[PDB]
DNA sequence: ATATTGTGCAAAATGACAAAG
RNA sequence: CUAAGAGUAC
DNA sequence: CTTTGTCATTTTGCAGGTACTCTTATTCAATAT
């Protein structure tokens, strides 16, 4: 069944975030993605059975993290990248709010 | 002076099939409308046009368009709004999302 | 549309309502700091009547008998007659309510009574009433001290905003003075005494009552208070000289530069 | 089963950083250089090597893992190529943007055209947001056309202090199509400015100058606005019949080709100028096909081809279409019925529904007893169980596992198990208008094939029972469940924010019937009466 | 050399540890992973200074899951190699293409081309050894080297020593 | 800043450069900004012993160079377990190579140290190397080139080869 | 305060601005034949001093783009002659509580 | 950190726990009793772990704190204990 | 004999253009 | 499988 | 001589939410290996 954008709005009028996270993700399609601390993409080489984690270009090896994300957004995310843009994720703040 | 006729207007349109909204929504409405020293229109021209962060801006409309203009200009999201965690699929810090859930260790201990 | 651009509104813990900018929309939600589920139409009984009727529903003098006060209403009525303290506490307690009069007359032009309030005075009256057995015949144990101290300390004791510092005690008062002109319309000494009759208990209970409700009836932080506009603005919209309804909605919405029926009124 | 452990640290996304690819990024990220237009060899059972398929890109078939990660297709995200453009292209998205840019920057220097010392400079220059800081800066200086090597001084206007300016004439710039003309003032002179010299031009502005103009310095440079070495996504971007992605792909490789081939054997400049603008017009549809004036590059079978813009914009795109809403598991939909015997907050499901939703109940001492029952009851009889996940991840389907004999259940295990009465389930009726239109009803398994509600619940949800259809969600886990119970359960909606009144009341026949027993007239004898007091649940038990 | 430094470490914790000795489980924990470990970023990490009041902080309920993600703030001390400086050290091995030498917990390989021409290898000595016309370096041989070059890998650091500069050998 | 990529000289003590983290102020877990320390191996000895007995005592509650060995072999076994290699390696390595042996030396060494105002890797390198002249001490060390008088390096060496026991 | 019957030529208009501190503001006399202030759509307006200004926000911890703002052209703000930065508190009868202070930031 | 956190003595949010709030913590408990955790309350029979959970926040047994977070990124914290459970 | 290639708002932005200094 | 179109329910 | 405001054009992006069924169609034809 479709959950649409105004469902989606009044889970958030309801105020339930745990449940509009878990409709938008556990019930639909959640993806583990490997990304860099350096460069926000996800040009991660992950090999889980040996354990090696390498992002080329920036050519490190320790600075990964692992998110779980919508795989529409990986796809979104690799559609801007093939279109020329830099979709960065970064896991910390760098400004104040 | 401008807040108050609209929402003046806005209670008219509301009223005139004699259906009544309490007064603060419509207070909401015509705060965000008029909160940046003008008439903000509910409209792609208006709030639409705020540097509210791309991920939200384009999840409304001219979505490619934000897009790009966000890579051009090298814009920074900070990922506070509902639409960007929505779109990350991480849990908005809205309703049960606004606090974190802590462990007092201290009190731990002191219960047994 | 409305929901897309009001979705990021929310009541923060400073009671502040921000976007996801962290822009302050409203100072406090809703300009009192109540949550719309908890709010009940009141009738403000100061702004109506005739001065006479106001005098009469109000004003006590114990030193005159044109607006005397029974002696059989309390316990102690014929000793408070002739005192001076007791009737500085009533002189400012009716110059309190004067000047509420005078400002809500200036706050509704048109005089209208009845407005949407947190908490339902009247009902917690008619619960002590039942509940304590007033027998509308027994002279009242309270004193008029006891009253006008009471409602005193329940004023003090309607904390919206927390803060320790002049600001915040400044919108405090301006966020509770509309409520505090009810209570004060309600509660008078010469009302409690006769009209409702309450005892010492039934009062204490009927100020704890008052202080509790309204607590319970302060917003809630973290409530997205923009959708929620959004939508009770909308829901209305589907169910719909001058052009109105959802073609005026859209004119309004759209802040539109040409309007089919551009009126001005002149006074 | 899901994705097997990682050992990377777990975060959340806090800021996303935008900007463009640097070519010698897209070189560093890509793992393939791709070259060739085919996609499978000419055995026609593998993917060619440096093709658009190339398998270091990600594994095209189920049964071969990726090349790069040798991790399956449920776990390989795809690995970028590149394709290296013989010529530089324009940007279809930014092409306004880079004729704006090249507006205010000196087409021959490459230096912006107003310094400091003009007047409405500081003010240009003094706004804070970037796009603003863009837009005074364009409409201050779109209109001079001259670079000014020599400008009167900031202290008075009669000495003259030298910049670091050429004095060049600049142009006036209009958009024919994928491409710029430029026409100097004629001492006018009209040609195509070619994207070699505008890239030129680019790479020679200050940093001062376009962090003015509102670009980074590290994220986004105006000269990566032109293509020079297009990423290729990976097969996950366009799955295979090829996608309209692979064959516009091809199309660029195939224009590539030709381009470096009459460069290589020396041609006429008509067939080289004809063969760039088919590349720029190439690489322009494959971002934007729906480009104003210029016609749509249909595909194979005459349909306008899709490209990304089209893939992420509107209702069915990836954000409004993917994203803000979804299609999800474990929900139900069917026609509702009235029923005046359910509670107000209850809602009467189908059994068949029942058996086929399910719920994961995590193994504890407490629910130990009743889940091994269920899970001895079966998938096909309610109460029952469908699933047993073990806590390795691995999946037990009570179909053919009584074979394997009765399993013994472990504490920290999980039951998906049919769901019971009393367990909170989303209940929405569409469109949904407001929050009361979505509210959360307690379970009762009912021998019919339509949801049942309450008379008084219709009003909020707007329903009636004249076909009406309703969508039925499950929570999966304990805080979705709990919060669903504390925040949207139908009792706490009774009194609305909208209009601080009640939403739900009493309707219909039970309002005609009400009026009808309040009168005057009405008296009741003595059997009737104790009927009617019993059938009030809570009734203290005294006449 | 030896430094001292304020380090952070993020720990998880499952639902099924937070008793009273949720403390004693996670002092433990930080061990365990950082006693004794190596970095590249920090070099070799040694002990945790300060044990008695270790600040673990609150604690965070990651949602959806319910394990709370501790960062466990300490003071470690460190020894970082750094190019370019002189340290004393032990020989243990060596080979045709040079020698090691043990210093604290890291091996510094020095190698054929970074001594004088006068010392040679010599394998006929048992254990074999490096020999010259002054001095002879075998196992168990005190030694001063100088630290020229470091590649910073993270499980295993690796430096590179020379002793071809002046007073630098056997002490 | 979030700088994408990174450019960096390269590492080098005699340059002084030992690292963006390696600083000399180093924000403490207090919030406020403290010197980077360096301990010399006499020093750094010490306080991984007074960690490892106040770990002991902790535990508890809830001289020549062969008989020093054995008991930091000993208490090491009952403070901490496994994985101990490196630890073991360099607490050996200390023992050795140790230039001091109680608190009031080396508190007398750090203070001397101290009153030159000098580097803390510089002080830390003078107090682990058992240097003997100064132009020695200049070539061992190039950072120290141009930062200290000949004649005060040679005699504040000279005190410390003094402060020199067993 | 320079009062003028119908307009100003654009070439006085560019001198206006004159060495600071002095300030110059023009104002036509139809548009101040009525006091707007005077209206009961328009609340009251107060200028906050630069010690009011820094006290609010400390108190609400915000910065100067999250105030709400008031153009320096609103007829408001030039009755009351602000300048960018400067803070007006705004008095308004509400009809929920009977006072509502806000505070519009001059950009 | 040490900014970021206003002190215990000076904390000017509302000495109520909102309706999120008990949301919210009767959920994490609850999801943590079904994942085995150690209950702190004597059970009269309960099972189920959500009501297990209201009973332990009725007598205020609940190891959690939560960490209001005000708009300008500083928060308070507040102890399930110490907050007022009135809704 | 078969593969390969020849729509209607309505706001915003923009351009043309008689008056003004 | 994909795409387009048509009809339809509330 | 250049503004300057001003109209008249050009863009140009959008157009409720769910849900069901069925039908057709996937470049035609000429050329060369
Ligand atoms: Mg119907
Ligand atoms: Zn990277
Ligand atoms: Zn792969
Ligand atoms: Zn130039």
């Amino acid at each position: 069944l479709r959950f649409g954008e105004m469902e989606r709005d009044c889970m958030i009028a309801h105020g339930a975030a745990s449940f509009l996270k878990e409709r938008l993700m556990e019930a639909s399609d959640a993806f583990r993605v490997h990304i860099c601390g350096i460069c926000g993409l996800m040009t991660v080489i992950a090999k889980l059975n040996h354990n090696q984690f390498e992002c080329k270009g920036c050519d490190n090896k320790i600075d990964i993290y692992q998110i779980h994300i919508p795989y529409a957004a990986k796809l979104l995310f690799q559609e801007l990248m093939a279109m020329n843009i830099t979709p960065r994720l970064y896991t910390d703040r760098s400004r104040d709010f | 002076a401008g807040r108050a006729a609209l929402y003046k207007e806005v209670y008219n349109v509301i009223a005139s099939d004699g259906s009544y909204v309490n007064y603060r929504h419509m207070a909401l409405l015509v705060d965000v409308m008029t909160t940046q020293g003008g008439l903000t229109s509910v409209t792609r021209h208006g709030f639409n046009r705020s540097n509210t962060g791309a991920l939200m801006r384009c999840s409304f409309e001219e979505t490619v368009e934000i897009l790009f203009e966000a890579g051009a200009s090298a814009e920074l999201d900070d990922c506070r709004g509902v639409s960007e965690n929505v779109i990350l699929g991480q849990m908005a810090p809205i309703g049960t999302g606004a606090f974190d859930v802590m462990i007092d260790e201290e009190s731990l201990v002191k219960y047994m | 549309r409305l929901v897309k651009a009001l979705e990021d509104i929310m009541v923060h813990y400073d009671n502040t309502t921000r976007n996801s900018l962290g822009n302050v929309i409203q100072f406090i939600y809703g300009e009192d700091g109540m949550d719309a589920a908890h709010i009940e139409k009141q009738s403000l009984d100061t702004i109506g009547g005739s001065d006479a009727a106001f005098e009469k529903r109000y004003r006590v003098d114990l030193l005159n008998t044109d607006h005397t006060l029974d002696p059989s209403l309390l316990e102690s009525g014929s000793e408070i007659l002739g005192d001076l303290k007791l009737q500085v506490l009533l002189d400012e307690e009716y110059k309190q309510l004067v000047k509420d009069r005078k400002f809500l007359r200036e706050v509704f032009v048109d005089g209208e009574a009845n407005w949407p309030l947190p908490v339902n005075i009247r009902r917690i009256i008619q619960n002590a009433q039942q509940t304590f057995h007033i027998d509308h015949t027994k002279p009242s144990d309270l004193t008029i001290k006891d009253i006008v101290l009471g409602v005193k300390d329940l004023q003090e004791n309607l904390l919206v905003l927390r803060g320790k510092n002049e600001i915040i005690q400044n919108a405090q008062r301006d966020a509770v003075t509309l409520f505090c002109c009810l209570l004060r319309s309600r509660l008078a000494t010469r009302r409690v005494l006769q009209e409702y009759r309450l005892t010492k208990q039934a009062f204490d209970w009927v100020l704890s009552n008052i202080e509790a409700q309204f607590l319970r009836s302060v917003v809630h932080p973290g409530e997205m208070v923009g959708v929620l506009a959004a939508q009770s603005i909308g829901e209305p919209a589907t169910q719909m000289k001058v052009t109105s309804g959802v073609p005026r909605l859209k004119e309004i919405l759209n802040v539109a530069k040409n309007m089919k029926t551009p009126s001005l009124t002149v006074y | 089963v899901g994705q097997q452990y990682s050992s990377a640290p777990l975060r959340t996304v806090k800021e996303v950083q935008f900007g463009l690819f640097s070519p010698e990024e897209v070189r560093a990220i890509s793992v393939a250089k791709i070259r060739f237009p085919e996609t499978m060899d000419e055995t026609q059972t593998r993917a060619k090597i440096g093709g658009l398929n190339d398998p270091r890109l990600g594994s095209i078939d189920r049964n071969l893992k990726c090349q790069t990660c040798q991790e399956g297709m449920n776990e390989c995200p795809g690995h970028f190529g590149h394709i290296d453009l013989a010529k530089p292209v324009f940007h279809v998205g930014f092409i306004a943007k880079i004729k704006k840019v090249c507006e205010c920057v000196c087409m021959h220097c490459g230096k912006l055209l107003l310094d400091e010392h003009n007047e409405l400079m500081r003010q240009a220059l003094a706004i804070k947001d970037s796009k603003k800081r863009f837009a005074a800066i364009w409409t201050l200086c779109k209109t001079k056309m001259v670079c000014e090597t020599d400008v009167p001084s900031e202290d008075d206007p009669t000495q003259l202090v030298s910049r670091g300016g050429c004095g060049n004439t600049q142009p006036t710039i209009r958009k024919d199509g994928l491409k710029l003309v430029g026409s100097w003032k004629k001492d006018p002179e009209l040609r195509v400015l070619s994207t070699e010299e505008i890239l030129n031009i680019f790479k020679h502005i200050s940093v001062k100058d376009f962090t003015s103009l509102g670009f980074n310095e590290v994220f986004s440079r105006p000269e990566w606005m032109i293509l020079t070495c297009l990423p290729v996504p990976p097969p996950p971007v366009r799955p295979s019949g090829e996608d309209d992605l692979t064959f516009k792909l091809a199309d660029i490789l195939k224009a590539n080709i030709s381009l470096e081939t009459l460069e290589h054997n020396g041609a006429p400049h008509h067939a080289i100028e004809e063969a760039e603008s088919l590349l720029q017009f190439h690489v322009a549809t494959y971002m934007d096909n729906d480009i104003a004036g210029q016609p749509q590059a249909l595909q194979k079978s005459g349909r306008p081809v899709k490209s990304i813009r089209a893939r992420l914009k509107g209702k069915e795109g990836r954000i409004r279409g993917n994203l803000m809403g979804k299609r999800v598991d474990f929900s139900a939909r069917t026609v509702i019925s009235g029923d005046p015997n359910l509670e107000l907050d209850q809602v009467g499901v189908p059994k068949s529904i029942a058996k086929t939703l399910t719920y994961p109940e995590v193994v504890t001492p407490y629910n130990i007893d009743r889940l091994t029952q269920l899970v001895r009851n079966g998938p096909n009889e309610h109460p029952g169980a469908k699933y047993v996940i073990r806590d390795s991840g691995d999946r037990i389907d009570l179909r053919y596992s009584k074979r394997a004999g009765d399993i013994q259940l472990q504490y920290g295990w999980k039951v998906e198990r049919h769901i019971m009465d009393n367990d909170p389930v989303l209940f929405n009726r569409q469109p949904s208008l407001h929050k009361m239109s979505m509210m959360a009803h307690r379970v009762k398994v009912i021998p019919y094939s339509t949801f049942r509600l309450n008379l008084s619940v219709t009003s909020p949800y707007n329903a009636d029972f004249d076909g009406d259809e309703m969508n039925l969600h499950v929570p999966q886990s304990e805080e979705t469940r709990a919060e669903l119970s504390q925040l949207c359960a139908v009792p706490l909606q009774i009194v609305s924010p909208q209009s601080n009144k009640p939403c739900m009341g009493i309707v219909q026949d039970t309002l005609c019937g009400i009026r009808k027993l309040t009168l005057r007239d009405t008296f009741i004898e003595l059997d009737q009466v104790l009927n009617m007091l019993y059938w009030v649940p809570d009734w203290d038990g005294v006449i | 050399m030896f430094f001292i430094k304020d380090l952070s470490l993020n720990i998880t914790l499952h639902p099924s540890f937070f008793g009273p000795r949720m403390k004693q489980y996670l002092k433990t924990k930080l061990l365990e992973e950082v006693e004794g470990s190596c970095t590249g970023k920090f070099g070799y990490i040694l002990c945790v200074l300060d044990y008695d009041n270790i600040d673990i902080q609150r604690g965070r309920i990651l949602p959806t899951d319910g394990s709370a993600e501790f960062n466990v703030k300490y003071r470690a001390v460190v020894f970082k190699p750094f190019k370019g400086e002189v340290v004393d050290g032990t020989v243990v091995s060596c080979s045709q293409h040079g020698f090691e030498v043990q210093v604290g917990p890291m091996k510094v390989f020095v190698t054929k081309h970074l001594m004088p021409q006068d010392l040679t290898f010599n394998a006929g000595s048992n254990p074999p050894s490096y020999q010259s016309s002054e001095d002879v370096i075998t196992i168990k041989s005190r030694i001063r080297v100088k630290i020229e070059g470091c590649i910073s890998q993270v499980s295993s650091i690796h430096a590179i020593g020379s002793i071809k500069e002046d007073y630098l050998g056997a002490i | 800043r979030r700088r994408l990529k990174k450019v960096e000289e390269e590492e080098n003590a005699a340059t002084l450069q030992l690292g963006q983290e390696f600083q000399l102020k180093q924000i403490n877990h207090q919030g406020e900004e403290e010197e980077l320390i360096a301990l010399n191996l006499s020093e750094a000895r010490l306080v991984i012993k007074e960690a490892l007995v106040e770990r002991r005592r902790a535990f508890k509650r809830s001289e020549t160079r062969e008989k020093e060995l054995e008991s930091i072999d000993v208490l090491l076994e009952q403070t901490t377990g496994g994985n101990n290699k490196d630890l073991k390696n360099t607490m050996q390595y200390l023992t050795n190579f140790s230039r001091f042996r109680d608190q009031e030396t080396v508190g007398a060494v750090i203070q001397l140290l101290k009153s030159t105002g000098l580097h803390p890797f510089e002080v830390a390198q003078l107090g682990s190397l058992a240097c003997d002249t100064a132009d020695e001490a200049k070539t061992l060390i190039p950072s120290l080139n141009n930062k200290i008088s000949d004649d005060e390096l040679e005699r504040i060496l000279k005190e410390l080869s003094n402060l020199e026991t067993l | 305060i320079f009062v003028y019957q119908n307009n100003i030529t654009p070439s006085a208009m560019k001198l206006v601005p004159s060495i600071p501190p002095a300030t110059i503001e023009t104002f036509n006399e139809a548009a101040l034949v009525v006091n707007i202030t005077h209206h009961e759509l328009v609340p009251k307006h107060i200028r906050l001093s630069s010690d009011e200004k820094r006290e609010l926000l400390k108190r609400y911890r915000l910065k100067e783009s999250q105030l709400p703002r008031i153009q320096r052209a609103d007829p408001v703000a030039l009755y009351l002659g602000l300048k960018r930065g400067e803070v007006v508190k705004i008095i308004r009868k509400s009809e929920t509580s009977g006072r509502y202070a806000s505070y519009r930031i001059c950009m | 950190l040490k900014e970021k956190a206003i002190p215990k003595d000076q904390r000017a949010t509302t000495p109520y726990m909102t309706k999120y709030e008990r949301a919210r913590i009767l959920g994490t408990r609850a999801l943590q009793i079904s994942m085995n955790a150690p209950v702190f309350v004597d059970l009269e029979g309960e099972t189920d772990p959500l009501r297990i959970a209201m009973k332990e926040l009725a007598e205020k047994k609940i190891p959690l704190v939560i960490r209001r977070y005000l708009p300008d990124g500083s928060f308070e914290d507040w102890s399930v204990e110490e907050l007022i459970v009135d809704l």
